[PDB]
RNA sequence: AGGGUGUGGCUCGAAAGAAGUGAACCCUUCCGAAGGAAAGGGGCGCAAGCCCUUAGUACGAGGAAGGGCGAUCGGGGUCACG
RNA sequence: AGGCAGCUCGCGGGGUAGAGUGACAGAUCGGGGGCUCCAGGCGCCUGGGGCUUCCGGUCUAACUCCGAACCCACGAGCGCCGAAGAAGGGGGGAGUGGGUCACUCGGCGUAAGGUUGGGUGGCAAAAGGGGAACAACCCAGACCUGGGUUAAGGCCCCAAAGUCCCGGCUAAGUGCCAACGAAAAGGCGUCUCCAGCCUUAGACAGCGGGAAGGUGGGCCCAGCAGCAGCCAUCCUCUAAGGAGUGCGUAACAGCUCACCCGCCGAGGCUGGAGGCCCUAAAGAUUGGUCGGGGCUCAAGCCGGGCGCCGAGACCCAGGAGG
RNA sequence: UUUGCUACAUCGAUGUCGGCUCUUCCCACCCUGGAGGUGCAGCUGCCUCCAAGGGUAGGGCUGCCCGCCCGUUAAAGGGGAG
């Protein structure tokens, strides 16, 4: 049986949050901080914003800032040995290291 | 457990000479004199003493240590043989044909039984005595085991009585054994 | 002679008992190189136990004039 | 069906009722017997050996084999008390298919060979797990002993015993 | 932990697997009986114990690494313009050790830095000289401490 | 016979056939022996039981002699010399 | 069963291949790869053996010189046995 | 002129193994306390019904308050390849889309040389040595000739080398089998090891006696005169005895059981586990085995050990080709 | 021994049920031999174990197999060998 390649297929915890942080969106203090070119960031994913929300095959990874467009940022990653822009809205963004 | 060293002694009753040779042992009594070859006890080593019989080993096993207190129980019983007379008693007892038994040589022959009309045979080993008072059979002899194998060979050519009849307690049986002479 | 006390730990599924019918043995021998082998000797085919699970906890020598058992006594 | 065709694991559990409609009842129903809260001495208890799966249909005989046992030595109601551990939580699943469809050319064959439910088991996944136990005092534990042996003769895996 | 380690293969170049094939080759080790030497340190460690089960490594001695340099021969060199040329004698250093060494100009003086791949000869008396299996652990296939350099001198 | 104060030879070992003592047992299969003043020297040292020859002849000494007492001895039976009397 | 293969036996060998300007065959001397002994000596181990020495020595795959002998070898066919 | 099939460090991601269920969702066993209703019996008690609380236990592929090993991203470092033989870009030409098996973690299904997944390895297209022969099992990647050393395995003969050593065990030819070939139970058959209880203030066993009486108490019972159906129980007593065990008997009677004494001077006895072995264990395909021969203080097994043979793998020498 | 699945082999053929004749095998023994227990007075019983040397029919209905039955016999054993 095949499985139906929805969105968000397979994620029954992926988007699970633990309960210590659920409600509307906490952390304001790592949006604040702006990006410029050359920053690198890690992807995580907020499965209670439903803007801007990434795919599924690209969390918990590293990305560059390599522009902005809008409210939101353009992030290219390597995944396999191929390129990649992911434009996105901050707030699933944290700075690296 | 390994029993280290085990040794035993037996005291030779007088009016008794002992020979042995080429383990081979040979016991002479009043009574009689028989020759018992004891070749088969590997890792028993026989001291014949000039006054008793030294018997001695080293680290026997759980078979061993049974083979030599078996080696030494025939022993004394050649020994008891020689000074007292073995007296096997065979008692016979019949429901409603009496039954008879007479010597041949050295085969015995009983007949008369409960109706068959066959003959029944025993054999008896060489050297052995054994005769007939009445009501029971006296089996004589020095050697302890020739009687009774003698004996049993009877037992067992009256035994034929078992066959699809619940047995009738009928036929030649043993009494007892070993009076003193 | 130098009469030797083995006390070693030899286990399939947790065969520890220290104490006297299914853990340890008295030996006699000269010195430790010549008795750390018989326990390996016995030890080893007797129960189908591997020098893996053979520990030895405590190696000593005995006094001659006192031991609980005399068939290891009266072999001298 | 023998008790060899379920004595291993054959893939992973079967759990969730919702899930699995239709699961035929139990045979056992009482897991207590005895004076539970009674005054007990010997604490002995029941251990196995391998892994496995039981079927709850030998547990059930296997109850009834332990209680009468012990009726006739005293009494029910008497100085002992006997609780079986486990509960039949495992379920198995059979394809019978090849009973009905495998005579008359339907679709026979490993053709949609899942499993139906007709019987439950008591899951073992620990190496030396409780199965069931009982409770005396000092002057029965003789009783005891085959008492359990007993029952044990109808297990499918190995058995151990113990005393306490 | 001392500065100088070194590492032989025993094991062929068939059955291996993707793992670890590449590491040898990495580790410069293309197939068994060769040899070489490095600086010991965590990133290092890291190779011996996923190639444990191919290979045999330990600390060396003064003994063992005079033995062990004294193999270098015409197809056995240093990476001296390639050619790996026999030594044989400071002669090949002293017109080459002014490339990457500083100061080393004396046979006796490579207990620092580098060295090439070098064909190793078989263990004398049998590599199972007292194993049979070369697949214990703690006794044939990885770390062996200082009797890795007994073992090279059977070698 | 195999017991304290026989003198045996060597069958297996470097010995291969010289003159040996027994000065006490062991084990089932381990005994202790000496040589006095063997013409290599007989180490005092235990020795397997299947390695030794009982010859006839023999010494009386007490059990755990030390080399020296058995080097003594071996004089009252005069075999100081007549070691390879067979 | 078959063929290639080693040792042979017996056979054909005019030319076409070697070869009397030396084949084939014997010695003697020399060089020597890796590799690699033993007797004896001493010591150790219950033993089975090892350790240093004898020694990388004798030995050795390969290659060089001399001599003595004196004409077939290489080659083809079959067969015996491995 | 960097590139990255590995590793280390740093820095992130994770809900799987596991674990928990009073942390949700469900599943599920019992007891205790309190409240409530009903039935029965004499306001009380018993049983049943519902509710609550407390205490205890049993499971979860579609439960997760937690949660590894582990795998992955990126940076730096190590390491390796690189201008003799070169990150990227372009271009010509293909075959390949039915795989299989071994190992390992799954699912389906009991199962399957079944099928269907993840990873690795051959094989396919991989000779050479062993496993008896052999696609796949292990060793190990064949330019050639020659020499030597070695691997997986083996070393009584076939057939190269050990009738090699120590210690111990097996009596069935059990066995002499990695990939392959027997379950539960029974065995004190044997061989080693843990407990517990009596033992020179005389142990077990063995051999004779006292081994008993009001009383054979007895209840109903002709009689049960322990032992017909329920059961108590005192001194005459002491180095010894029950108001008493099994045979028994219509009822007895009687023989014994329980206890001491006389000899007795070494251990004895009961639960425990393991190794090997016996039963369990029965198929012919036609005919008897571990390959056979044959092997039994082993030519088997276990603990170990010691020494060798063994290929084209590796070393060397000579020639050849890219 | 059938019967369920497996598709590894056979689709440029391994010719398919039964029966007839004929040979052989196996033992989970039907009888015959040996031994035993029994709720075995004896016969008849019932059951266990060993034992494959030999034997194990003749008919009716049914094409069979199976099955039902007739009258004797020691019984009228069951399976294999494409």
């Amino acid at each position: 049986v095949a499985r139906s390649k929805g969105y968000r297929s397979k994620t029954r915890k992926l988007l699970e949050k633990k309960v210590r942080e659920k409600g509307a969106i906490p952390k304001l203090s790592l949006l604040m901080h702006d990006y410029s070119q050359g920053e690198y960031v890690v992807v995580k994913i907020n499965p209670s914003i439903h803007k801007g929300m990434p795919h599924r095959r690209y969390h918990g990874k590293v990305g560059l800032v390599v522009g902005k467009r809008g409210k939101a940022y353009e992030v290219k990653v390597n995944i396999g040995d191929k390129e990649r822009v992911l434009i996105v809205r901050p707030e699933h963004l944290i700075p690296f290291n | 457990l390994k029993a280290a060293y085990i040794r035993e002694e037996i005291q030779i009753p007088d009016k008794v000479k002992v020979s042995l040779e080429n383990n081979v042992l040979k016991v002479k009594g009043p009574k009689g004199e028989v020759i018992k070859d004891f070749s088969y006890a590997k890792g028993i080593r026989i001291q014949l003493n000039e006054g008793k019989i030294i018997l001695e080993t080293t680290f026997a096993d759980r078979r061993k240590k049974a083979l030599l207190y078996s080696i030494i129980a025939h022993i004394k019983n050649m020994i008891t043989g020689t000074i007292n007379g073995y007296r096997y008693y065979l008692k016979v007892i019949s429901t409603h044909f009496p039954i008879s038994v007479k010597v041949s040589g050295d085969e015995v022959q009983v007949s008369n039984l409960i109706g068959e009309k066959n003959i029944r045979r025993a054999k008896i080993l060489p050297g052995v005595k054994v005769t007939v008072k009445g009501e029971d059979i006296v089996v004589e002899g020095s050697d302890i085991y020739n009687v009774a194998q003698t004996a049993a060979n009877i037992e067992s050519s009256t035994k034929i009585v078992g066959y699809d009849r619940r047995i009738f307690s009928d036929g030649i049986y043993i009494y007892k054994k070993e009076v003193i002479g | 002679v130098k009469i030797f006390m083995v006390r070693g730990t030899a286990i399939f599924s947790a065969s520890r008992f220290p104490t006297s019918q299914k853990f340890t043995k008295y030996v006699r021998a000269l010195n430790e190189k010549q008795a750390i082998e018989y326990i390996y000797s016995q030890l080893g085919g007797k129960n189908k136990i591997k020098r893996y699970n053979i520990h030895i906890q405590e190696i000593k020598e005995v006094k001659e004039d006192e031991i609980t058992d005399k068939t290891i006594r009266d072999l001298a | 069906r023998p008790g060899r065709c379920y004595r291993k694991f054959s893939g992973p559990a079967y759990t969730r009722r919702e899930y699995i409609p239709g699961i035929p009842m139990p045979k056992i129903t009482k897991f207590v017997m005895g004076n539970v809260n009674g005054d007990y001495d010997y604490e002995l208890r029941l251990i196995t050996t391998e892994k496995g799966q039981i079927r709850h249909n030998a547990l059930e005989a296997a109850r009834v084999i332990a209680l009468k046992y012990l009726s006739k030595k005293l009494a029910s109601e008497q100085n002992f008390a006997l609780v079986v551990t486990k509960y039949p939580h495992h379920v198995i699943r059979e394809n019978k298919m090849m009973a009905f469809a495998g005579a008359d050319r339907l679709q026979d064959g490993m053709r949609l060979s899942f499993g139906k439910p007709i019987g439950t088991a008591a899951r073992l996944e620990k190496l030396g797990e409780l199965v069931m136990y009982v409770r005396v005092k000092k002057e029965h534990l003789e009783a005891a002993k085959e008492a359990l042996k007993i029952a044990s003769s109808k297990l499918p895996i190995r058995t151990k015993i113990e005393i306490s | 932990m001392n500065e100088l380690i070194g590492v032989i293969r025993i094991r062929g170049w068939a059955a291996t697997p993707w793992y670890i094939q590449d590491t040898l080759s990495m580790l410069r080790l293309k197939n068994a009986f060769n040899a070489m030497i490095y600086p010991k340190d965590s990133s290092i460690q890291g190779m011996l114990n996923l190639v444990s089960s191919y290979v045999t490594w330990g600390e060396l001695n003064d003994e063992g690494l005079r033995l062990l340099v004294s193999k270098l021969e015409i197809s056995r060199g240093k990476k001296v313009n390639e050619e790996y040329v026999k030594d044989k004698l400071n002669v090949d250093f002293q017109s080459f050790v002014e490339s990457i060494k500083d100061g080393k100009l004396r046979l006796n003086k490579l207990d620092e830095i580098f060295s090439l791949p070098i064909r190793l000869h078989p263990p004398k008396g049998g590599f199972k000289g007292k194993v049979s299996r070369p697949f214990r652990a703690g006794g044939e296939f990885g770390y062996r401490g200082d009797k890795i350099n007994e073992l090279i001198r059977r070698m | 016979a195999i017991e304290i104060g026989r003198i045996c030879v060597k069958t297996r070992g470097r010995e291969a056939g010289k003159k040996c003592v027994i000065v006490d047992i062991i084990d089932s299969n381990f005994v202790l022996v000496t040589g006095p003043k063997e013409i290599n020297g007989v180490k005092r040292r235990r020795v397997n039981i299947l390695h030794i020859e009982p010859t006839d002849k023999k010494v009386e000494i007490n059990k755990g002699a030390t080399d020296q007492e058995v080097k003594q001895a071996i004089e009252q039976s005069g075999l100081t010399d007549f070691i390879k009397e067979a």
